[PDB]
């Protein structure tokens, strides 16, 4: 904000929000893969018991 | 539609653009950040001077 004109600063700030939103998306997607793998292993311990 | 008329020096024509700062864009006439429309300027040395 203090180094760019206010007319075009809003372009750069949303150009930075995209990265911080995509980065949070890849983290969530990776967890959904791991959760299914643990779920398939928690259903095997229930049978083993 | 709105129209604003005033006479300024040649060096300060760049301050009328939104976001600029100075003795004329902060004390006499300041445009908003999300301004829609535009400005027209032309030399008037013959009459006003």
């Amino acid at each position: 904000f203090s180094r760019l004109d206010k007319v075009e600063a809003e372009v750069q700030i949303d150009r930075l929000i995209t990265g911080r939103l995509q980065s949070l998306q890849t983290y969530v997607t990776q967890q959904l893969i791991r959760a299914a793998e643990i779920r398939a292993s928690a259903n095997l311990a229930a049978t083993k018991m | 539609v709105y129209a604003d008329s005033f006479v300024i020096r040649g060096d300060e024509v760049r301050q009328i653009a939104p976001g600029q700062t100075g003795n004329i864009a902060d004390y006499n006439y300041k445009l908003p950040d999300d301004f829609t429309g535009c400005v027209i300027a032309w030399n008037s040395n013959k009459l006003d001077s």
